[PDB]
């Protein structure tokens, strides 16, 4: 191998993935306020 | 049945253990068969992928 | 990752059972269920929703 330029090792970055929701989103909570039954 | 399987579960391990030996014998014999084909056809030099 | 801010969650335990034979005393038994399984009681709460 005349030129051992990198080919297999890379800088690996794993990004976040954070999903969230309230029982009802504010838009719908203000229109339909929650009452627990 | 409330009683467990008893001394028959080990037979499952024995079954797999015997199969391991059989796979070694088959692998050996099939490996030799492939070897015979390669050497007969003529690849005397070391090489990748043959 | 998942974030649940404010949501009441009811998690069922389920039937924590083994399907194993259970011997019974069949010599003399009786059954006596009540109205609870139907909730039709509490003063017939379907028409008697209002008492005023």
């Amino acid at each position: 191998n005349y030129n051992e330029k990198s080919q297999r090792d890379f800088r690996v970055v794993t990004i976040g993935y954070n999903l969230a929701a309230s029982r009802q989103d504010e838009f719908a909570e203000r229109i339909y306020p929650t009452t627990v039954i | 049945t409330d009683e467990g399987p008893g001394e028959v579960v080990k037979a499952l391990t024995v079954n797999t253990n015997i199969r391991n030996s059989n796979n070694a014998v088959k692998r050996m014999l099939n490996y030799l068969a492939q070897l015979r084909e390669v050497v007969h056809n003529g690849y005397n030099r070391p090489k990748f992928g043959i | 990752t998942n974030v649940v801010t404010n949501t009441p969650i009811d998690v069922c335990k389920g039937p924590d059972v083994d399907g194993t034979a259970d011997k019974i005393n069949d010599k003399k038994i009786h059954v006596s269920q009540g109205l609870k399984e139907f909730q039709v009681a509490k003063g017939d709460r379907v028409e008697n929703e209002i008492t005023e």
